[PDB]
């Protein structure tokens, strides 16, 4: 059983700083005439693809700014300068004993100032109170932290029921984050009241983000 | 093998065995043509003029921050189990851009080259095999896996790559003097011909400093200059046509 | 390959006497209307020399190559073929390889493993005769091949001529410091006997920058036949050994030496 | 030129066997073992296992005794038994071209393997554009709606792919039988209502193509 106790969970680094993501290893070294580990990078729309091998080699097509070294237990990966193109989640692969496991990932994240969200709701189309659906969605984007809490609020009571978020992670090169909020309701529930509420919570706007609108707003 | 239509891998280089002929080496320095011309203990203007043994070239391809591990005094993956060079060696490297030669659609990933071998390899030694060999005690006994490595990786290749990414087309001089005839040399300088005037002269056979002028006098083809009967500079054969 | 030739008669090595043959021009040094005394591997004069015969009595043997041998090949068929030049004649280390197919002059150095008798067959010889050779068992293959050259294209005289001998075809081989100087010279003759009692200049024909070790040597022959029941035409080769002794050249008004005389 | 998908499954029940075929291309399968890892199962990637060259095969610690691999060398495709599946081995499996230390040089598509003995179901493709009283600055904000589907994979773009840059997918939610996708697209008014802009939306697991333009 190995399990690469790879740390930290994520890094908060800004632009141009050096970054710095372990990767601590049990079994084993001395395979050949090195201990390295394969370093790669998934982003949130892309699958994994490897950087570089053993930690001390060069490879085609990818930047020149990933690098890394290691001891016999940790090792690590050095991303210098980070750029505005390297968020996304890096792994460290077992070779030289098997099970060939892989790490935890870090979660390589771009420092950027923070911002809060944007607000936009987008009630259901013709076709779909037609049917009888009704889904109501409420999009968040280009805010900084992660810390964002999205609740429906309809003015009769607060639904928590039909409530459902969508939250993906800091994108290679858009630096900043992004939700989508949905609620499932039908046409009678949809009809019920005239004026529905979006409403939620960032942690960066002091205010809260509230946005009504009318069932006949169509 | 500097245009060759096609540079092997940095293990099983083409080795281009040059002897009993000439050929200048400052005019592909002074060319401006290739990026790197560095020689290991001689210039290389001074031995555009100097005889040699053998000349190897060895023609393979390697990125741009591997240069430095070719070289006496360094070591590295391919310096030590693909290509070692001795620690004397006193030869020449000269590298140039590949990318608009050898790249292909999607990227040329054919070359290859090996990242471990069972023992260090010897100043000037070739070696091709595929040998998979095992890491610790515990042999897979021939295929691959369970910490059985593959000798050789694959090369990536793509245009967009760095400057120390970049892959070079590598020709490695290796020079040799010893005590057998020295078979290899380069071309001289243009000439000359003024007659009737006491003037210096270097023929293909002798120098000195004398009159140069034309007569009836025979003189046998085979042979390259005469002498008197006091041994001393008599007419000689042109260089040039009989 | 290991075949050998019995038609080989076996008699002894019967030799002649040079009368001023094996001259040659020791350096690239002209001279005319002079007498130049120098030092250098020649045939002292009136020395006995070996008789060897390539016939239906046929000599190849592997003789000595330390100080110097001079080759004098009187033909009338042309035989003569090439020449074989090493330490011990394998392929265990270097060895100067000389052929003359009729087509071209191939002078390679590699490990060639000679053939217990190198030779060339012509076939078909009495009908039909046309004079073509095909098989060449000079040796079975070749390891480490450190020089080549070949020649450019010709067609030499393959025609197994009767009579007199008409062809006198001598050669000097010797070594400076790696730097293997060859010498050649081709005249007509009319003789019917050993030797002939003469004078004639050998000039240089190659300079061979090779630098190996040489101490044994052999001769190519052709033969004949309509590989152990071939055959050969009428000519015979001689072997004399060089010294490094003092000789005087008598040049000509034209620059060509004529007289030569011993110490 | 390298492609390294899978294929072959078509209903996954838990408590179960089925085999998957990955396509072999760019390479012998002689000359390279196909390695087999999973879609990070809460931490980051996990292995599976990896096949030799023509030999026998290794595992992972918690998978040796669930999963297993096959190599047919007649048909030149790698077959990967699983065996027992749970609830909890829902994950795309991905193969990967092996570099010199076993490494992974290579990357497939792979597919969606999700452990459930729910019925297929088509999904709600439906655009999400803004409503009549909505404002705007020189700018519009459309998303495209595709929830209640089942099983993965499920394509989304825009135009077939048309904007890279301001076109924003999220992730698919793993609800019980069921999943919800949405996107977002941030484009000028140049380019909607004055332009039409159309939503494609593909879902191989069932082969249903639904456009709807916004």
């Amino acid at each position: 059983n190995i399990v690469l106790t790879q740390s930290p969970a994520s890094l908060a680094v800004s632009l141009g700083q050096r970054a710095t993501i372990s990767c601590r290893a049990s079994e084993s070294v001395d395979s050949y005439g090195n201990s390295f580990l394969h370093w790669y990078q998934q982003k949130p729309g892309q699958p994994p693809k490897l950087l570089i091998y053993l930690a001390s080699n060069l490879e085609s097509g990818v930047p020149a700014r990933f690098s890394g070294s290691g001891s016999r237990t940790d090792f690590t990966l050095t991303i210098d300068p980070v750029e505005a193109d390297d968020a996304a989640t890096y792994y460290c692969q077992q070779n030289n004993e098997d099970p060939f496991t892989f790490g935890s990932g870090t979660k390589l994240e771009i420092k950027r100032a923070d911002a809060a969200p944007t607000v936009s709701i987008f009630p259901p189309s013709s076709e779909q109170l037609t049917s009888g659906g009704a889904s109501v969605v409420c999009f968040l984007n280009n805010f900084y932290p992660k810390d964002i809490n999205v609740k429906w609020k309809i003015d009769g009571s607060e639904r928590q029921n039909g409530v459902l978020n969508s939250w993906t992670d800091q994108d290679s090169k858009d630096s900043t984050y992004s939700m989508s909020s949905t609620l499932t309701l039908t046409k009678d529930e949809y009809e019920r009241h005239n004026s529905y509420t979006c409403e939620a919570t960032h942690k960066t706007s002091t205010s809260p983000i509230v946005k009504s609108f009318n069932r006949n707003e169509c | 093998v500097f245009n060759a239509t096609r540079f092997a891998s940095v293990y099983a280089w083409n080795r281009k065995r040059i002897s009993n002929c000439v050929a200048d080496y400052s005019v592909l320095y002074n060319s401006a043509s290739f990026s790197t011309f560095k020689c290991y203990g001689v210039s290389p203007t001074k031995l555009n003029d100097l005889c040699f043994t053998n000349v190897y070239a060895d023609s393979f391809v390697i990125r741009g921050d591997e240069v430095r591990q070719i070289a006496p005094g360094q070591t590295g993956k391919i310096a030590d189990y693909n290509y070692k060079l001795p620690d004397d060696f006193t030869g020449c490297v000269i590298a140039w851009n590949s990318n608009n030669l050898d790249s292909k659609v999607g990227g040329n990933y054919n070359y290859l080259y090996r990242l471990f071998r069972k023992s260090n390899l010897k100043p000037f030694e070739r070696d091709i095999s595929t040998e998979i060999y095992q890491a610790g005690s515990t042999p897979c006994n021939g295929v691959e896996g369970f910490n059985c490595y593959f000798p050789l990786q694959s090369y990536g290749f793509q245009p967009t790559n760095g400057v120390g990414y970049q892959p070079y087309r590598v020709v490695v001089l290796s020079f040799e003097l010893l005590h057998a005839p020295a078979t290899v040399c380069g071309p001289k300088k243009s000439t000359n011909l003024v007659k009737n005037k006491c003037v210096n002269f270097n023929f293909n056979g002798l120098t000195g400093t004398g009159v140069l002028t034309e007569s009836n006098k025979k003189f046998l083809p085979f042979q390259q200059f005469g002498r008197d009967i006091a041994d001393t500079t008599d007419a000689v054969r042109d260089p040039q046509t009989l | 390959q290991c075949v050998n030739l019995t038609t080989r008669t076996q008699l002894p090595p019967a030799y002649t006497n040079s009368f001023t043959r094996g001259v040659y021009y020791p350096d690239k040094v002209f001279r005319s209307s002079v007498l130049h005394s120098t030092q250098d591997l020649f045939l002292p004069f009136f020395s006995n020399v070996t008789w060897f015969h390539a016939i239906h009595r046929f000599d190849n043997p592997v003789l000595p190559f330390n100080d110097g041998v001079y080759f004098a090949s009187t033909e009338k068929s042309n035989i003569i073929r090439g020449w074989i030049f090493g330490t011990t004649l394998d392929s265990k280390t270097q060895s100067l390889l000389i052929v003359n197919n009729a087509t071209n002059v191939v002078i390679k150095v590699c490990e060639f493993q000679f053939c217990n008798d190198p030779f060339l067959g012509v076939y078909y010889h009495k009908n039909n005769k046309s004079w073509m050779e095909s098989e060449f068992r000079v040796y079975s293959s070749a390891n480490n091949c450190t020089f080549e050259y070949v020649s450019q294209p010709f067609l030499m005289d393959l025609e197994g001529k009767q009579g007199n001998f008409k062809n006198l075809r001598e050669f000097v081989f010797k070594n400076i410091d790696g730097y293997f100087k060859i010498y050649s010279k081709h005249t007509p003759i009319n003789l019917v006997r050993d030797l002939p009692q003469g004078f004639s200049a050998l000039e240089p024909l190659v300079d061979l920058p090779i630098g190996i070790n040489i101490t044994r040597f052999q001769t190519l022959l052709a033969l004949h036949r309509s590989s152990s029941g071939w055959t050969a035409g009428a000519a015979a080769y001689y072997v004399g050994y060089l010294q490094p002794r003092t000789f005087l050249l008598k040049y000509n008004e034209n620059g060509t030496i004529t007289d030569a005389v011993d110490c | 030129q390298v492609q390294l998908k899978q294929s072959g499954p078509s209903l996954v029940q838990p408590s179960q066997s089925l085999s998957i075929t990955c396509t072999v291309s760019g390479f012998s399968l002689t000359s390279y073992g196909v390695h087999w890892v999973r879609q990070s199962p809460g931490k980051g990637l996990e292995w599976l296992g990896v096949m030799w060259r023509g030999g026998n095969t290794d595992y992972n610690a918690a998978f040796m005794s669930r999963l297993s691999i096959t190599k047919d060398n007649s048909k030149s495709q790698v077959f990967f038994k699983m065996n027992s599946l749970q609830t909890d081995d829902t994950a795309i499996y991905y193969c990967a071209k092996n570099g010199g230390a076993h490494a992974m040089d290579f990357w497939g598509q792979g597919t969606s393997v999700t452990v459930s003995s729910a019925k297929t179901t088509p999904p709600s493709v439906y655009p999400l554009a803004p409503g009549s009283a909505a404002q705007t600055n020189s700018m519009v904000t459309l998303g495209c709606l595709v929830k209640g589907y089942f099983p993965e994979p499920v394509t989304v773009t825009w135009n077939s792919g048309s904007l890279s840059s301001g076109v924003h997918t999220f992730p698919a939610v793993l609800q019980s039988d069921l999943y919800t996708l949405s996107s977002s697209v941030t484009v000028p008014s140049s380019t909607w209502p004055s332009e039409t802009v159309t939503c494609n939306v593909a879902h191989p697991a069932s082969s249903t193509k639904v456009d709807k333009k916004i």
